RNA sequence: GGUGAAAUUCUUGGAUUUAUUGAAGACUAACUACUGCGAAAGCAUUUGCCAAGGAUGUUUUCAUUAAUCAGGAACGAAAGUUAGGGGAUCGAAGACGAUCAGAUACCGUCGUAGUCUUAACCAUAAACUAUGCCGAUUAGGGAUCGGACGGUGUUAUUUUUUGACCCGUUCGGCACCUUACGAUAAAUCAAAAUGUUUGGGCUCCUGGGGGAGUAUGGUCGCAAGGCUGAAACUUAAAGAAAUUG
């Protein structure tokens, strides 16, 4: 029975998540030459944004958390990546409408690379009679230029945590729709995925500032 | 490019290095075109002469082969002096 | 003679003695007489410059790489051969390179190298066609041609 | 008067060495002996001095390049990468 | 209320019920359909998937696992994208054996590239 | 017989015919 | 005899269309010629929906729906009874079956 | 793993499964359509550069400069060839395990050439709309793509312009639906109509079925082969579309 020799820890969410206790975990205990501190350092937890924010409108998003420090029986995890769920993404495509995908890579002020995948779909007019809602390729390229410009400019003037605070209400998608009303109106403008490429020198004051 | 085709049609230009310096010394030159692959010592000499004469310099993004073609000539040209702009707006 | 890749004699200034130090590098495809060659940690990343491997981004192409700091040139010195920088590891100062044979290797990040590809590439793509051309090829290298077959002895 | 039909420069080898080897060699014999345009003065006076060395008769400027061509595809691809990078 | 994740492999040849921690690094119990039948053809049977699900559900009690997030995947990627019959049996058994069910998601690997699948051009002439 | 492989059989037979002629030539 | 006006596909004016793989045969068939079904069904069967709602904790959870696009060749669709042989006059009716 | 069921195969050296990361090469899913571009073959991630193209609008210019084309030339899927690079997946040949009377097959595990790329060949496809190119006329109808025009009302911006949606007109396309004043042997066709009431212009091909796209000669190709292309002899049918069993 190789489970009496395994201890249980906890998961601590960073700011600005409403719920800080994400959940529990399991690992081998310290037994000499096998430290628990470096065995958990680097683990990735994929949890729903809905649970963290205690909302039912975020059920289709997931937040990845990365263990960076261990404080007794609690692992202070930091943000590792935002992404959708498979169920929501397949429901969003549909037919007879144009799908627009834009991608960019932004470097935050705290030496973080983030690749942001932005997704959008055309809007069916209230009085529309024709079946299809396609956009011309010139409009699509014009839309993509507006999307990339907004994503790059919006995330460049903020830190990593500030960007997460921006992602929670999906505020960035609001101005993308606003800027593209005069080109072609859109729906379900979101950030499909957020992926980090590298990290800066590991810090504790910034890490603890989120948990305190 | 196309502007250079108009000035050779109407205005007065000077092709070559030895005659471009002669134009610069007289002070009547007002524009200098320098090819991309001119010898760097010659390039620096032409720029220094223009600074003495307060003459504008354009660095043509092309070799002697392309610069000579732009003038309509069938020989390579490394530098130019535009004495009269003619009916062109290169100035 | 006997090499297959051209050499370039580069002249530097002695920083102590008021003298010109002649030195023969291995020329890269693109070098020319009258070119200025910069060697050092702070040298710009252009063809023909000699830089430490730690100050050169991954994916580049270098030649005359040295295994050990001070061993003035060991790897990638034939006609069309070159060394590719695969990745870095600045925690202890070590650089992972890829050799012409296809083997990966880890060397010091302070090891030097010349940006570019050695000159004379494609040399072995032309048939010699003649016993003379093989004879003259080896006559300036060493006495190893021709080889009698051992099974005929 | 358009001497020969197929061999071209490889007609100096007679009926020797095999047809395929004479085709493989003329691919580089034509490039080896051709005159190229100097990139420093524009004159068509660049010829191979020795293997990997190409000299311009007018500039008196020596260039290091490929064995049978002034530049190799690898060098050009390598050189364009640095400029864009 | 301790949460776990139950990664369920449902192919047409066999079924996997696999519970791990929130990260997947530590696995608790892992039993398959082929561990509960005597014939190879029954490895993917709905009955076998149910029997495997119960023993996983039984085993999770000792560690105190009370709630399970469920991830369902098929032999996706360079293959089919439809879960086998074992997926349904596992879901029903866990929901009845005394487990709280959290988030349910499909995690079948979807290729945007789809390298050359086996069989073509004429596929499986059956 | 399929015309695709009647063509293949004849084409194979033609190749053998040319070898027999080269042998005599 | 020409059996169908559109031959067997929809590529009039398209020249060439990249092929796809059959869902249960792996047959290499053109995308427009293939027989495509978009299926939207609950990820849990209707019989077992109630038990999933019982285990809901967290009792307002809505079971997600699987979103499949099945592509078949002619042989598989006919053998799988997705499509059936129709009469000479009934072949021309391009209307989906009513509900 | 895999199958109708199995077995070859991997596995306590931890197979399969779980998570993270890296490398390699290929490809570009869902969006994707009786939609678009291209002479055809073909063409689906983003960005920049380079050159090109049709339609539209025109109270711009030239003024017959045009149509089709024997020989002649450019491009030409896949497979295949030569020389390098690459080689993930799949997979001719080959080796096994099944099934079977046999199984040199369908099925399963491996697996070489190939599949990818640069330089050079090859020039054939059910290369099909089995329907040559130009031009005129002839029944209705609604969708859809690109452009233009007129009108109307919402929506975003706006020193009231532009985009999306709505209605209509017209030019040019991909097609489609009903009908026969017509056509065909019929299936069917807005062209396969305007043809015994038989003549708008041009090019190519066919003359019962085989032998046969074979033999030979020529020419092109590294080769595989391509283009051109018979005759002896044999035979009363072969064949097309529909009809009832
Ligand atoms: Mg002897
Ligand atoms: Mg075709
Ligand atoms: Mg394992
Ligand atoms: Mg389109
Ligand atoms: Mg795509
Ligand atoms: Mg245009
Ligand atoms: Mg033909
Ligand atoms: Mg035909
Ligand atoms: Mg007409
Ligand atoms: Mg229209
Ligand atoms: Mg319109
Ligand atoms: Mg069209
Ligand atoms: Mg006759
Ligand atoms: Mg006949
Ligand atoms: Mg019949």
């Amino acid at each position: 029975d190789p489970f009496a020799r395994k201890d249980w820890y906890g998961i601590k969410a960073p700011a600005p998540f409403n719920v800080r206790d994400v959940g529990k975990t399991l690992v081998n205990r310290t037994t000499g030459l096998k430290n628990a501190n470096d065995a958990l350092k680097g683990r990735i937890f994929e949890v729903s944004l809905a649970d963290l924010q205690k909302d039912e409108d975020h059920s289709f998003r997931k937040v990845k958390l990365r263990v960076d420090e261990i404080q007794g029986k609690n692992c202070l995890t930091n943000f590792h990546g935002l992404d959708f769920t498979s169920d929501k993404l397949r429901s969003l495509v549909r037919k007879w409408q144009t799908l627009i995908e834009a991608n960019i890579t932004v470097k935050t002020t705290d030496d973080y690379l983030l690749r942001l995948f932005a997704i959008a779909f055309t809007k069916r007019r209230p009085n529309q009679v024709k079946k299809t809602t396609y956009a011309a390729s010139s409009q699509i390229r014009a839309i993509r230029r507006k999307m990339t410009e907004i994503i790059q400019r919006e995330a460049s003037s903020c830190t990593l945590t500030q960007l997460t605070s921006k992602l929670i209400p999906e505020v960035i998608g609001r101005e993308i729709e606003k800027a593209t009303q005069g080109i072609y109106p859109l729906q379900n403008v979101h950030i499909r995925k957020v992926k980090l490429l590298k990290q800066p020198k590991f810090d504790l004051g910034a890490l603890m500032s989120l948990h305190g | 490019g196309a502007k250079l085709a108009l000035v050779i049609k109407s205005g007065k230009v000077v092709l070559g290095y030895r005659s471009t310096l002669k134009a610069l010394r007289s002070g009547k030159a007002k524009l200098i075109l320098i090819s991309a692959n001119t010898p760097p010592l010659r390039k620096s000499e032409l720029e220094y002469y223009s600074m003495m004469s307060k003459t504008a310099v354009h660095h043509y993004t092309g070799t002697n082969i392309e610069l000579g073609t732009a003038c309509g000539k069938l020989f390579r040209c490394s530098t130019m002096a535009i004495l009269d702009a003619g009916d062109s707006d290169i100035l | 003679p006997g090499r297959g890749a051209p050499l370039a004699r580069v002249v530097f200034n002695s920083p102590y003695k008021f003298k010109k130090q002649r030195e023969t590098f291995i020329a890269n495809e693109g070098m020319y007489t009258g070119q200025f060659i910069y060697a050092g940690k702070n040298a710009a990343l252009t063809v023909g410059n000699v830089l430490p491997l730690g100050s050169v981004p991954e994916g580049t192409v270098v030649s005359n790489v040295e295994e050990k700091v001070g061993d003035r040139g060991a790897i990638g010195r034939t006609s069309g051969n070159y060394v590719t920088v695969v990745g870095h590891n600045p925690e202890e100062g070590k650089t992972r390179i890829k050799l012409p044979s296809g083997a990966k290797k880890v060397v010091s990040s302070s090891a030097r190298g010349m940006i570019g590809i050695v000159a004379g590439g494609g040399r072995t793509d032309k048939p010699l066609l003649k016993a003379s051309r093989a004879k003259h090829k080896f006559a300036v290298k060493r006495n190893s041609w021709p080889k009698t077959r051992g099974v005929a002895m | 008067s358009k001497r020969t039909k197929k061999v071209g420069i490889s007609g100096k080898y007679g009926t020797r060495y095999g047809a395929s080897l004479r085709k493989l060699v003329k691919k580089q014999e034509v490039s080896q002996h051709a005159r190229y345009t100097c990139t420093f003065c524009g004159k068509n006076t660049v010829r191979r001095s020795s293997v990997g060395i190409w000299s311009c008769k007018a500039c008196k400027k020596t260039l290091a390049g490929g064995a049978y061509t002034v530049s190799t595809p690898a060098a050009a691809a390598m050189r364009s990468t640095l400029r864009r990078l | 209320l301790v949460f776990g994740v139950a990664r369920i492999f449902a192919s047409f040849n066999d079924t996997f019920v696999h519970v791990t921690d929130l990260s997947g690094r530590e696995t608790i119990c892992r039993v398959t359909g082929g561990m509960k039948v005597k014939a190879d053809r029954d490895e993917s049977s709905p009955y076998a998937a149910m029997l495997a699900a119960q023993d996983v559900a039984a085993r999770c009690k000792e560690l105190g696992i009370t709630a399970l997030h469920i991830k369902i995947r098929a032999t996706g990627g360079n293959g089919t994208k439809t879960p086998g019959p074992g997926a349904q049996s596992a879901l029903r058994a866990l929901a009845r054996s005394g487990m709280k069910i959290g988030r349910i998601e499909d995690v079948t690997p979807t290729p945007s590239d789809s390298t050359r699948r086996k069989g073509g051009r004429r596929g499986r002439r059956l | 017989m399929r015309a695709k492989w009647r063509k293949k059989r004849v084409r194979r037979l033609k190749r053998k015919r040319r070898k027999m002629r080269a042998r005599s030539k | 005899v020409k059996k169908r006006k559109n031959n067997g596909r929809n590529k009039k004016g398209r020249g060439h269309v990249k092929p796809i793989r059959c869902s249960n045969c792996s047959r290499c068939t053109p995308k427009d010629k293939a027989i495509k079904r978009f299926t939207i069904r609950n990820m849990v069967e209707s019989a077992a929906i109630r038990d999933i709602s019982d285990a809901s904790v967290f009792a307002e959870y809505t079971v997600p729906k699987m979103y499949l696009k099945l592509q078949y060749c002619v042989s598989c669709a006919i053998h799988g009874k997705i499509v059936r042989v129709r009469s000479r006059e009934g072949r021309r009716n391009r209307a989906p079956p009513p509900r």
